[PDB]
This record gives structure tokens, sequence and C-alpha cells, in this order.
């Protein structure tokens, strides 16, 4: 029913702490795969944090708040998902003692944490170095960084390629910020089989819809594309259109009219001399015929999302009513119209030998979803940099810097206001630690050394994954988008600050 | 859908520590810790525990609460065990074993977090413990001169009674130090201080008699004896009547003579047995065994005050009041076996009649009784729990130099923090961590005393700290301004107690860390 | 997945302490009406099915079952009050509760309980001494020996079903506290008897002793049923042929032996039997049987008897005719027997009652009670024990205080005045207890109808402004000198009351976590 007092507080903290506990063995280069079972049927074999926590229903309110943190974070940057959860926990946990043990009110611990966040954020931008968003080589060895710790690493280079080759493709600066809608303009397409490398980033689209009529062009050299909303069949009246006939030879009259309007429609289209007509709706058998000899291949039923991406790699602006069909609505700038038959399943291409279609190949419909998600992380950190050319010391280095500059300051602040501040510092340290642990090396040992080396000797010094020894980032490098280090710490400290505002929990609508 | 593997036993529950079990347990302990953390100190509170058979209980003491509860968590039962050691093997300090054993495991996870091994934290804790017993042997300020002088006793029992029953802290300890002296010779047994209680008035009427009081009545018309010194008394294991034969034993009669004569025959045979003893001067015979009909009848004539006391544990502690000796058979009451009683009358206490057995000087007693008066039966019980707490601590100051003593009010504890840490950053290696933690642990005794006193702990704690670094008397001002001084009130926890505790808490807390897997079964 | 208690409720927190208070308040408000001269009364029909009606607050709080730990202490302190004193039981709880009530403000505002506990602690100490300080000891200070026991058994017998027949019972009450040795006042001697029927005052005070009529044997109806100075034989055992119990085996091989052993049995009895006759007695009583033949015998020679007398009766029988129990018939000497002034076998309330009335040498009386219902006789016996027990503790302590709210109201004064000199936390707490005492005067007025507010407030002026015995004129609703009006109660009540009441109050304020186990 009800639970006021530290009772509340505790269960919240423990709850939140437990959330972390699950995916903590998923943060690191040697991170394991949490094969989860969804209710609907299938499975999820991913190790990408947010993709795990999504597939786990929780009860305790805090555990629900803690769980959605991984989502809002997966919405800002594509990466840094697992990290925010672990941090968001350790913060609450590291407050636990001064929260009750040292009887500090939640207002005070909040007043400090909100303060320690800003200072902490400084130390992030302080250690961050900028980068050439255009230097293909830098972007690659940047995207590569956030491809490690995932099944997609055995082709790491191959991945950053398909990543950049797609981030830049749908990009479109615009200024009067840079707009990169990976979502609506980079439709992926996972096709079972082949090899990983056998996957490319076609600059166009790929529909499996075949051709409306047999004897129709399998591939127009340079096709003239015409995209339209409206269907291709005899329309009807949006009023009480009811016909009364007693005039004998009138049946034939009307029944004919239908053929007649389908004709007109074919005309208006055929007019601008098209070779490829792709409509979102249907295609009357009649209309097929008049578009056959009219000289063009037809494609019926294609999703809006599928269509509007075509209209960016054909230029062919989509148009509804045909009696208004302009000639500006061309089909210029569009290579071939291949129709490769991929294992008993016909496809259609529209490459040009603004929106690309990443076509992945692996070894199962299952294995592909691993790739797709892994790729998304790549293609997202690429976008981040595109809109914030700043990077942060990976290997948990940044995380340790903030640990010290804060630890130092806290110790030199004096007042009850110090303890909560001190905790944010002590908290931060958990990431290089989770890393060192999931590496196998001795946490107490490596950290003391990493922390010390940090205290003076440079701040771009994190821990090396497969190794387990402290290395300098600059050295073997593994910087990550500075944006990630923003959110991870922004919302984590917020989460903590929210849950700490709770002193009572109640049940009933 | 989900499979399940490696199972062939029966339906148990195995909590592998590699599943963050050590902490699951710290939790369970953490919960019962908060219950004891507010019962310690004079500023402690009580809890009303309601029996699994339905009986009310209210007690400040810790080993008692835990006893009356239905604990179930294996890692918790372990610390409840240590609270037993303390109550049995010391009677006092039961509360401090909990608070530390728990607090040890609390500041213990901080270490486990870093990466410190289980075995490493254990070792460091023991290393810090043995080191902690050393200082206590020398942190010791005064030591009672083993004087055992009644007034010297009140200096010891008073701090034990406060923080259990704070308020009548003196009216109590005085009331017991007076019961103990009456039995302590001139160049100890806890049993020699039987305690009685009865509803009526308040504690201000509580008393101390040089002998026990009994409920039942004198049996014969012999109501209550005289008020002139000395009364010859005879105790009996045997019942007052014609003995019988363990193998059957039926009266047979072949001829009417046998009968007519057997009748009055046994009649006077009883008189015979009675007579002869009444003769040896006796006038009060306490019957641990039954008492025949004719038997008491004759004795009634000889003004022999009787007193059925079947309680073989009462009868024995009774003889040690008068001086008499329990006599297995009946008939040969040697003038040596007999004892002397100054008073053996019947007083009404609280409305009901009870028989007494004291002495006003002559014939000293080795078993006194503390008659506690009260109104609430409940409370009145927690008092008899305090009377035991003190007595237990006195029987402990005996023979092997138990007088030793260090500052109470946690003053000792604060010193112990620094002193254990001294050893902390002094020992090389990573053990230095655990040893330092073991020290922090000792901050519960002070902090809670302040916390329970409504004092802002964040103020009393640093205050009491800087006030400790000649003067390691500064403790927690139970009642004000900053801290206060131990010496300012002649209050301190003797060594024997607080030391044995730290050792039991360190065992408890350590065994809990040695378990790196648990298995249960359906009940 | 693990647990620590197996589904067994247990609450804690600051509310926990407040729950308990309010809990007690209930059990408290329950008795508030049964207070004062014009006090309401209760009718409890326990799950037992036994229906009772009374005012002994103890008796009510005993029939309420009550299981709440906290609120259950009010049941305890009420029982003790009916022990160490015998009266005031109703009030010990009204106060005990009321204090806990006045502790709420602090506990709520956010004050330590250990401080409220201290505050009340002094408050009692001071208040207790103040009573001792007013405990008007007398002896012939215009009070007389009887007028103290009367004047005190009276006021205390007020507010009980036995009221409008006061005089009758107070004269009866005192007479029975005196019946026993004033050197050792033992209630167990005033043994009471209840008789179905009759007026609630057609009750009889036997001077000697009265008891049932266990006389369950043939051959009765002979034996005079009345003697003046009979020779009472307070015998203890048997008087049956074959014996009522115990035996052995008789084995004989001779026909004559058979008839022989028989003639022996008989003579064996008859002898012991004449042995009694020999004592020259008129009344033969025994805590054991008196067989058909036995009682038949005495019947022949005009000797009266009764077998199987109540154990606690023979002891009052001794104390009346001054006999002395005898187990055998052999060494029966004459200082052993006893004699009264008059013996008769009544037919009171359709029930024959053997009674040895008139005994100027007794140390134990007996009194039969009457009533139109087994509930009223029952309430009398309890309304009278509350009086007898107060007369008794008024011999042993000729120290008295005028209640009717006065003592209570005054002890407030000095306590409220004192708090001025303290200032601060202890001020409010000790000043609270002062106001908390006003409950007895307060309630006493509401129960009867008097203007609780004005009569109280008007009392505070005059009482604090002098008159240390101003209380409430039960008559003309107005304040007045209750000492002058003769509303006396031994100080032994109030002193025990405030001691024992507060005890409860801090016992509760001390508990922060109540763990009820289930099972
Ligand atoms: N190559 C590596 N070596 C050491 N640390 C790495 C390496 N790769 C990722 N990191 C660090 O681990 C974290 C990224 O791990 P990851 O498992 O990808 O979690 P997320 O889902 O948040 O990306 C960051 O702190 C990053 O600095
Ligand atoms: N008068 C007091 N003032 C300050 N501390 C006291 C006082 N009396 C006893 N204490 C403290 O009581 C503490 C022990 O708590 P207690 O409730 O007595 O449990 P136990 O004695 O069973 O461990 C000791 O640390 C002692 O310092
Ligand atoms: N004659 C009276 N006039 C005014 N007050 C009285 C009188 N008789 C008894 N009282 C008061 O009434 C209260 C006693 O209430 P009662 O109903 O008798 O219960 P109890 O005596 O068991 O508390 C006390 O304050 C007592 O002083
Ligand atoms: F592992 Be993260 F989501 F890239
Ligand atoms: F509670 Be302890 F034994 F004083
Ligand atoms: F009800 Be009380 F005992 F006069
Ligand atoms: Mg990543
Ligand atoms: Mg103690
Ligand atoms: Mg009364």
């Amino acid at each position: 029913e009800r639970t006021t007092g530290r009772q509340a507080q505790i269960s919240n903290i423990t709850a939140a702490k437990a959330v972390a506990d699950v995916i903590r063995t998923c943060l690191g280069p040697k991170a394991m795969l949490k094969m989860l079972l969804d209710p609907m049927g299938g499975l999820v074999l991913t190790n990408d944090g947010h993709a795990i926590l999504r597939e786990i229903d929780v009860a305790h309110p805090a555990a629900k708040s803690m769980l959605e943190l991984s989502r809002t974070q997966d919405e800002e940057v594509g990466d840094g998902t697992t990290t925010v959860i672990i941090l968001a926990g350790e913060i609450l946990a590291q407050c636990a003692p001064y929260l009750i043990e040292k009887n500090i009110h939640p207002v005070i611990i909040i007043q400090a944490l909100k303060k320690a966040l800003t200072d902490a954020l400084e130390v992030i931008k302080q250690v961050s170095k900028p980068v050439d968003v255009e230097n293909d080589a830098a972007m690659k060895k940047l995207i590569q960084a956030s491809i490690g710790t995932k099944y997609v690493i055995h082709w790491s280079e191959k991945m950053c390629e398909l990543a950049l080759d797609a981030v830049k493709t749908v990009r479109k600066d615009l200024g009067q910020n840079f707009e990169i809608d990976i979502k609506r303009y980079v439709r992926v397409e996972k096709i079972p089989g082949g090899d990983v490398l056998d996957s490319r980033v076609l600059k166009g689209v790929l529909l499996n819809k075949d051709v409306v009529h047999p004897k129709m062009s399998r591939h127009i050299e340079n096709p003239r594309v015409v995209l339209l909303d409206c269907p291709l069949e005899y329309k009807k009246g949006e009023s009480q259109t009811n016909i009364e006939i007693e005039k004998e030879e009138d049946w034939n009259r009307i029944l004919q009219i239908e053929e007649e309007q389908v004709q007109l429609m074919c005309e208006q289209i055929l007019a601008v001399r098209p070779t490829l007509v792709i409509t979102e709706k249907g295609v009357s058998d009649l209309a097929q015929h008049y578009l056959l000899k009219g000289g063009c291949s037809v494609l019926r039923r294609v999703k809006k999302s599928d269509n509007n991406r075509i209209a960016r790699v054909t230029g062919a602006t989509i148009v509804n009513r045909v009696e208004d069909l302009k000639e500006s609505d061309v089909g210029t700038n569009c290579g071939l119209f291949k129709v490769e038959m991929i294992g008993d399943e016909y496809f259609s291409f529209l490459d040009n030998c603004k929106a690309c279609t990443i076509m992945l190949r692996g070894g199962s419909k299952d294995i592909l979803n691993e790739i797709d998600r892994n790729l998304q992380d790549a293609m997202a950190v690429a976008r981040n940099v595109m809109l914030s050319p700043s990077l942060s010391p990976g290997g948990g280095a940044t995380e340790m810097a903030v640990s010290v500059k804060l630890a130092e300051k806290a110790k030199q602040l004096e007042g009850i206001q110090q303890w909560p501040y001190q905790a944010v510092a002590d908290a931060m340290e958990c990431i290089p630690r989770t890393l060192i642990q999931n590496a196998g090396g001795d946490p107490i040992r490596l950290l003391s050394q990493l922390r010390a080396k940090h205290a003076q000797g440079n701040f771009t010094t994190g821990i090396d994954g497969d190794k387990g020894k402290i290395v300098d980032m600059v050295s073997y490098g593994i910087w990550e988008p500075e944006v990630i280090k923003q959110q991870s710490v922004k919302t984590a400290i917020e989460s903590a600050c929210l849950l700490l505002r709770v002193d009572d929990i109640v049940s009933g609508v | 859908q989900n499979p399940n593997a490696g199972l062939f036993k029966q339906g148990y529950n195995s909590y592998s520590n590699a599943d963050g079990q050590i902490i699951k347990s710290i939790a369970a302990i953490r919960e019962l810790h908060q219950m004891c953390l507010t019962s310690m100190g004079p500023c402690g509170r009580n809890k009303i525990i309601v029996n699994h058979l339905g009986k009310i209980i209210i007690t400040n003491d810790a080993a008692t609460m835990l006893r009356e509860l239905d604990i179930v968590h294996p890692a918790v039962k372990v610390l409840v065990m240590a609270t037993e050691q303390q109550k049995i093997d010391m009677g006092d300090g039961t509360n401090l074993v909990m608070i530390l054993a728990g607090e040890l495991l609390n500041v213990s996870e901080k270490l486990i977090s870093m990466g410190l091994s289980a075995v490493e934290i254990i070792q460091g804790y023991n290393m810090a413990r043995k080191f902690t017993l050393k200082e206590l042997d020398e942190m010791v300020v005064g030591e009672i001169t083993d004087k055992n002088d009644k007034n010297e006793l009140l200096k010891m029992i008073k701090p034990v009674i406060s923080s259990k029953k704070y308020g009548s802290e003196d009216i109590l300890s005085e009331l017991v130090s007076e019961a103990v002296s009456h039995v302590l010779p001139v160049a100890f047994n806890v049993d020699s201080i039987r305690v009685v209680k009865i509803m009526g008035g308040s504690l201000s009427n509580s008393t101390v008699i040089k002998g026990m009081v009994f409920n039942r009545e004198p049996e014969g018309h012999v109501k209550s004896l005289s008020e002139d010194k000395k009364h010859k008394v005879a105790v009996f294991t045997c019942p007052l009547d014609i003995a019988n034969t363990e193998t059957k034993g039926t009266v047979l009669l072949h001829n009417a003579q046998e009968m007519l004569d057997f009748s009055k025959g046994e009649e006077k045979q009883i008189d015979a047995m009675m007579k002869e003893i009444a003769d040896m001067g006796v006038e009060c015979i306490v019957a641990g065994a039954g008492v025949g009909e004719l038997a008491l009848h004759y004795l009634n004539r000889y003004g022999i005050l009787v007193l059925k006391v079947p309680s073989k544990f009462e009868l024995r502690r009774l003889c040690r009041v008068c001086g008499a000796t329990p006599l297995p058979r009946l008939g040969a009451p040697t003038p040596e076996e007999l004892g002397l009683v100054e008073t053996v009358k019947t007083m009404e206490i609280g409305g009901d009649r009870v028989t007494v057995f004291k002495q006003e000087q002559g014939e000293i007693s080795r078993t006194s009784t503390i008659i506690l008066r009260g109104a609430t039966q409940n409370n009145l019980d927690d008092i008899e729990r305090a009377i035991d707490d003190g007595v237990a601590a006195v029987k402990g100051l005996m023979k092997p130099s138990g007088g030793k003593l260090l500052p109470g009010a946690g003053a000792t504890e604060i010193e112990l923090i620094s002193r254990i840490t001294k050893y902390g950053e002094r020992t090389p290696g990573l053990l230095q961590l655990a040893i330092k933690q073991f020290a922090v642990a000792f901050e519960v005794v002070p902090r809670t005393l302040a916390e329970t006193a409504g004092l802002d702990v964040n103020e009393v704690l640093p205050n009491l700290y800087a006030a400790h670094n000649d003067h390691l008397y500064k403790g927690v001002d139970i009642d004000d301004e900053g801290v206060k001084d131990i010496r300012e009130e002649n209050i301190y926890d003797m060594l024997a107690t607080k030391k044995f505790a730290i050792n039991v808490a360190t065992e408890a807390a350590t065994t809990v860390l040695s378990i790196d897997q648990i298995i249960m079964a359906k009940k | 997945i693990v647990v620590l208690k197996e589904g067994t409720d247990a609450s804690q927190g600051k509310g926990q302490i407040i729950s308990n208070i309010n809990a007690c308040v209930a059990v408290q408000e329950a008795l508030k009406p049964t207070l004062g001269p014009l006090g309401s009364d209760i009718l409890i029909v326990t799950s037992n099915q036994k229906t009772t009606i009374s005012n002994d607050g103890a008796t009510i709080l005993k029939l309420l079952d009550v299981v709440h730990p906290a609120a259950k202490t009010l049941v305890d302190i009420s029982r003790a009050q009916d022990a160490e004193v015998g009266d005031g039981t109703t009030s010990v709880t009204i106060l005990a509760g009321e204090l806990m009530k006045e502790a709420k403000p602090f506990l709520e505002e956010g004050i330590s309980s250990h401080l409220i506990m201290k505050g009340y602690r002094k408050a009692v100490s001071l208040a207790v001494e103040k009573i001792n300080e007013l405990a008007v000891d007398i002896t012939s200070e215009k009070s007389s020996g009887r007028e103290l026991l009367e004047r005190c058994a009276r006021t205390a017998m007020s507010s009980k079903l036995i009221h409008n027949n006061a005089d009758f019972f107070v004269k009866m009450c005192v007479d029975a506290v005196l019946s026993l040795d004033r050197n050792d006042l033992d209630d167990k001697l005033i043994g009471i008897k209840k008789i179905p029927g009759g007026a609630m005052e057609e009750s009889l005070f036997i001077n000697g002793v009265a008891f049932k009529k266990t006389f369950s044997y043939a051959g009765f109806e002979q034996q005079p049923k009345k003697f003046n100075n009979p020779k009472i034989l307070s015998l203890n055992v048997e008087l049956e042929l074959k014996a009522e119990k115990d035996n052995a085996e008789v084995r004989v091989e001779h026909v004559e032996d058979y008839q022989a052993i028989v003639d022996a049995e008989w003579q064996l009895i008859f002898e012991k039997l004449r042995q009694v006759e020999e004592t020259g007695a008129n009344i033969v009583l025994s805590k054991l049987p008196i067989g058909d033949l036995a009682t038949q015998f005495f019947a022949d020679r005009n000797i009266f008897c009764a077998g199987r007398v109540s154990a606690d009766d023979m002891n009052r029988v001794i104390q009346a005719v001054g006999g002395s129990i005898q187990s055998t018939t052999s060494d029966i000497k004459p200082e052993h027997l006893g004699t009264c002034a008059l013996f008769e076998e009544m037919q009171i309330g359709s029930e024959r009652y053997n009674l040895f009335q008139g005994c100027p040498q007794a140390k134990t009386c007996t009194l039969l009670l009457r009533g139109g219902a087994e509930q009223v006789i029952a309430e009398v016996e309890r309304s009278l024990h509350d009086a007898i027990m107060i007369v008794k503790r008024a011999l042993q302590n000729k120290l008295i205080v005028a209640g009717g709210g006065a003592t209570e109201m005054e002890v407030s004064k000095c306590l409220r005045d004192y708090s001025k000199t303290i200032a601060g936390k202890q001020q409010m707490i000790i000043n609270a207890f002062a106001k908390a005492l006003e409950v007895i005067p307060r309630q006493l007025c509401e129960n009867a109808g008097f203007d609780a507010i004005e009569i109280l407030n008007k009392l505070r002026l005059a009482h604090s402004k002098g008159e240390k015995w101003y209380g409430v004129v039960f008559e003309t609703e107005n304040i007045g000198d209750n000492f002058a009006k003769f509303v006396w109660e031994p100080a032994l009540v109030k002193i025990n009351a405030l001691n024992s009441a507060t005890e409860a109050t801090n016992l509760i304020l001390s508990v922060d976590e109540t763990i009820t186990n289930k099972g």
C-alpha cells in the first residue's frame, strides 16, 4: 500500500541500483550478449543496452524511471546507452550513505548534485578535442571506435564505410544547421545470406515489388520516373452517385465510360513521356495495357516512406491528380532500373550507377538484426560528430577526469554541501572500473594507477579493453562523440535528482 | 519457452554469491540493524514485540527483541547468534554486538565495491580487531579497587541500568547494589538474587529483603511466627506422612484386631514422627514435598509453621537464607542440619497474602530478594531484565580483575576510531583499506547516542572528534551544547564487557563474509 | 528472492507512537462516562454470553478483552489500582489516557519523546509530593474514629447502583472492616454471600458467620435448627461408615471372621462418632462428609450438623465462634471447640441458610446480599468491595484529601505555578500535565450536566486564589469546599493513581516500533 520514510528512499535506490546490475556486464569491449525472450515470440540476441532493457518489464517505479533513462539517451546520441544506466545508478547508490547515514536532507543533496553536474560538464568540454567532420579518415577511425564491443567488429572497417557512405549521402546542410535524417532517408534492407562484405550502400532504393505486366521493361537505361499518390483505376463519386437505367443500349454506354477514364489517366501520365511509373496505390489491368504500349514499366503499391525516398534519388516530385501532372515532375538523375531476382524473390533497383538504401547481408535473418542495430550505433555517432565536431577521451578517460577535478573541488568546498558533491566524483569512477573488471584486471590496482596518472600526467588516459592495462587514449585512440559524454552525465544526475525527491510511494489510480 | 539446467536434487533455492548475494544479505541485516540502532543508549526507545503465541513484550534490550522475533534470513540468524553469546556469556553489551557486527558489514560493502577480496576484507578486519583489543587493555582509565564496598558497586551498576531503564537509573542500581551486598561475604553467584514483583503503586515502593517471599500459605493454623530473634527451621525432600513402598503397598487385614487397631494405630505413629522433631526446637518446617493430613494436624498443635515449597530451585536458595539444610528422610534433624530465621510471617502485598523469610541482622543470608512494585506488568518485566543486566556485569567484575574500565558515552569509541586507523595507514598493502573501515565502523556507538538524543549528529560528531585530538573523557551529551564529559558523571562501560562484545561482533560479521553461497529447502 | 520474518506485520515511525496514543484514548473515552456522582453505567455482554452491569472501571476494562498492546496497558494500571488501593480504578485510566492525549501536540510539532517523558516525570514527582503535603492526617481533629470510615466509605459508594441506599450500606460497610482484627485487615475474612431475590438493601449483616447449607443428607429435619450458646465443633475430616475415601484389603478364612470384621467396622465408626458426642457439642461441622448414618445419629440426640462445608467457610467459622479445626476425634480438647450467641437455619430468599449470628468474640463476619437480579447483587458485591477496601486503607492511613475534583484541581495549581519558574520545553510539558489533571473535574461535570466550562473555570480562580479544597458542589451546581462538604478519599488513591497512570503514559511514549507476530 504505502511506504513513507527512508523505507521509500531505500527501495528506490536499491531498485535503481539493481537496474544497473543487469547490463553492467554489457559495457566494455568484451561485453556479453544478453539473449532476451520477447512475449510475441522471437528473440533478441543483442548486447546493445537499450535494446535489452526494452525487452524487460519492471515493477518498482524507480526501476521504471531508471529503465526509461536508457531510452531518452538512445534518442539524443545513438551510443552511450549502457553507460548512462550504470552511471545513473552509481550516482543514487553513492548518495545512499550521506542520504540517510549522514542524515542530509534530499533538498541539500540535490542542491549539490545539480551544482556538481555543471562543474563536471565543464571538465568534459575541457578535455574534449575538436575534429574534421569532413576528413574521411578521421570520421572512419571515429565511427570505428563505437563499433567495437559489438558482433559487427569482425568487419569494423567495412562498417564505418557503409556508415559514412550513408551519413553524408542523406545529409543536406541548409543555412539561412546541417540536418541528417538517417531515419526517413536511409531505409535499411536486411537480406538473408551471402557474406557480410557482400553488402553495399546503394545510392537509390530497393523494392522487391516486380513489374505490373509480363512483357514490360525489366530495366530502362535512363528511366523517366513518375511518382504518384492516386491509384490507377476507375474512380467513383464522393456523393450519392446512383445511376438509373431503362434506356436499353445505355448499359454498354456507361460500362464503356470506365475504360474511357482509365484511358485519359494513362494519357496524362504517358504525356510527359515516362518509362517508369511508380504509384503508391493500385493499377487497373486496363491502365497497365495503355501504359504498356504507352512505353513504360509500372510498379503498384509502394509505401509512402519507400516512395518519398525514391523522389529524392530520381528528383521526380510525387503528384496526385494527373490533369495537373507537370513536366517538371521529371525522372532525371536516376541510373538504371535493374530487377535482380534474389533467390526466388524479385527485386528492383534505382541506383544511379539525397537518400541511400543500406543493404546488409550476413548469415541469417537473426544475425542481421544484430548488424542493423550495431550499424545504427555507428551511423548515429557519425551524425553526432557531423553536428558537434568535438570528441572525448574514450576508454573511460573522460569519466575519470571529471572524477578528479570534482573530487579535488569537493574536498576544497567545506560544508555539509560537500558530501553529495564528493559522491558525484566517487560515482563517475565506476565506468573505468566496470571496464577494467569486464577486462579481467584488478580494479583497485589499475584504477589507483589510472587515477593517479590522471591526477597529473594527462587526462586522455583510459583503460584498454582486451588488454586490461591503463593506456593513454591519444596513443591507440578511442575517442567518442563529446555529445555522448554530455547526455550520459546530464540525465544520469537528473535521474538521481528526481528519485531523491521521493520520500513516499503510493498505490491506486 | 525458457529452458532450465543442471537440476537433479529436489526444489531448493541456491543463492550463489557470484550473484551479488553478499549484498542481498547485507540488506536483510541492514533491516534488523535499524531496529537495534534506536534501542541502544539512554535515549533508546522500546519496541513492543507480540509473541507467536500472543504475549506482549516491551524491551530496550537487543538480544531479547531478536529472541522474540521470527527471524529467517540465514545471514541474519548469524548475527542474532552473536546477540546470544553476549546475553549468555556476559548478560550485558548485547545491543552493541549488533550495531557493530552490522555496521561492520555495512562499511564492508564499500570495500567489496572497489574490488577487495572477501578473504582480504576478512583478514584486514581480524588484523584490525586483535589490534583493537590491545588498545582497550590500555585505553582503560580507572579500575574499581575491587572494593566490592557497597557504594563502589553503585558506581558500576548505575551506568548499566541507565540506557535500559533511564529515569530510575539510581533508584534501581541502588536497589540492587543493596541486594548483592547482603550476600557478598568478607574474604559470586548470580542466582542468589531472586527477584519478585507485584502490581501496585509505583517503583518508589520497591524493596530489598534478606530472604525470598513466597506466595502460598503456611498450611497449618500456624499463620505466622514470633518477633523474638532466632527460629529453628527444618527443610525436607521427603513428604510429611507415613512413607510408602515403591512396589505396591496395600494395607492387609486378617483379623478385626488388626483393623480396629490399625485405625488409631497409624494415628499416633504420625504423631510420633511429628512429635520427636518438634521437640528438637524446630518450629518452622518448609515442605518441598507433600504434606499428609494427620501430619499437619498434630504439628498444628505444636505451633509448627509449615510452608509447602515444591520449587526445588526455590527451596535450595531458601536454605541459603536461614542456614538450614535439606533433609532427605524424616526424623533425625541434627541440631546441625537446622537453620535460623529472624522473620517468617505473612504480609499482604498489593492486596494478596504472601509468606516471608527474612532476617534483620543475626544469621546473615546468602540469597536476597528484590521486591519490585509497579502498575504496568509489561514495564515491570523489562525492569527485571535490567536487574539481571546489572547483576550479570557485577558477577563479571570478579576474580580475574574485572574492575578495569574505560569511558562510556562512546568517548572510548571516538578515541578507538583514530587509534584503529593509526594502525590503518600504518600497515602496508591493500589491507590498509579494510583496517581503516573497521575503524569507521566504531562511529555507530557515538552517532546513534546523539541521533537518539535529538542532537544534530553532523554537529556532535565533528565536535566530539576535534575534542579528542589527557582528555579522552569527552563523550556524547545525552541531554544542550556540543558534547559532555564522562568524568562529569562517573559513567563508563567496563572493559570485560565492551571488549568481549567487539570480539563476538567481529566473528559474526566475519563468518557472514566467509559464506560465498547459500542453499535453503522448503520448510 | 529471500525474506526476514514470514509475513508478520510490524509498524514503525512517528505515526506508530501516535497510533498507540489514540488507541489508548479509545479504551479511555469508554470509561469517561462512568465517572462522578451522576455517572453513567455500562452493560457488557461478553462473547461468553454472561451479561454484566457495573461501574468498577476495572471490571469494565476487564470485560472489554482489548488486544492492542499500547491500549492494553490501560487495562493493567486499572487492575493494579483495584489492588494497592481498591478504588479510583475508573479514574486511573481517564488520567493515564488524558496525558497521552496532551502529548500529541509535542510529538506532532516534532519534539523528542524522551523530552516529553522527562517533563511528565518531574510533573508527577511534584504533584505526588503535593498530595502528601495536603494529606490531612487526623484522629480526633473533629473527625472521630467512625466518622472517618463512614464519611469516606460514603462518598466512594456514591455514583454506584448502591447509592440511594447509602446509609444502610456504609453503616454495613464500616461494621465489616471492623469485624476483623484492626491489626491485620484481611478481606478474605469478610466473606460475602449472595442470595437470589429480595430488595437491593434487604441484605443482612451477620455478626458471626453465615454459610450455604451443604447439608445434603437424610435424617436431617431432626436436629434442632436453633441454639443460643451451642458448643461448635470445627472438625476437619470425615464421618462416614465405609469412609468417604481410602481403603485396604481384608482377607479372612473364617466365617466368624467375616461377621467379626463387620461388627468391627461399625464399632470403628460409632466410637469416633460418640467421640464427637463426648465433646458435648450442639453443632458439628466438617469440611468433609457426614454420612446418612452419622447425621442420623446426632439427629437422634438433638445434635445438629452439616457435612462438606466450604473450605474458605470453616476458616471464617473458626474466627467466629473461636473454635479450632481438628483432624481426628481422639485428642479433642475443649479449648478447641467454639460457641456463638445464636444459631438458626433460615429460609432466606427460598434457600435454607445455616448461620451463627451474634459472636462478640469474632474476628470474621459474613454478609448476605440481596437483589432482584443476579446482575444487581453482583454489582453490589463489587460496589461494596470498592468501599470496604477504602475503609480498610483509611485505618492504616488516617491521611485524607477532598476529591470531587479539588485534590486534582489543586495539584494542577502548584504544578502550573511551578512551570513558570522553568520556562521552555519542560515548561509546556509540566504545564500540560497540570491541565491534563483537569479531566477529572471536567468530565465529572459533563457526566452530570453541570456547565463543564464555567464550573471548571470558576473553580480555577478561587482554588488557585486560595481555597485548597474547592471542588464541586454536587448539590447546588457550583464550586465549594469539598473538605467542608466532607467529600473525603484517602490520599493513598491519588498518589498511587498519578504514579501508576503516568507509568502507562511514558511506557507508550517510549515505544517507536510495534512488531506484531502472526501465528
Ligand atoms: N576499444 C575499447 N577499449 C577500451 N574502452 C572502450 C573500448 N571501446 C568502448 N570503450 C569504452 O566503453 C564505453 C563504451 O562501451 P559500449 O559497450 O559500447 O557501451 P555503450 O552501449 O554505452 O556504447 C565507453 O566508455 C568507451 O569509452
Ligand atoms: N549515562 C549515559 N550517558 C551516555 N552513554 C551511556 C550512558 N549510560 C550507558 N551509555 C551507553 O550505553 C551504550 C550501550 O547501550 P545499551 O543500551 O546500554 O546496550 P548494551 O549495554 O546492551 O550494549 C554504551 O556505549 C554506553 O556508552
Ligand atoms: N460525592 C461526590 N461529590 C463530588 N465528587 C465525588 C463524589 N463522590 C465521588 N466523587 C469523585 O468522583 C470520582 C470517582 O468516580 P467513580 O465513579 O466513583 O469511579 P472511581 O471512584 O472508581 O474512580 C473522583 O473524582 C471522586 O473524588
Ligand atoms: F553498446 Be552501445 F549501445 F553502443
Ligand atoms: F541492552 Be543491554 F544489555 F544494556
Ligand atoms: F468505580 Be470506582 F471503583 F469507584
Ligand atoms: Mg557504443
Ligand atoms: Mg547496558
Ligand atoms: Mg469510587
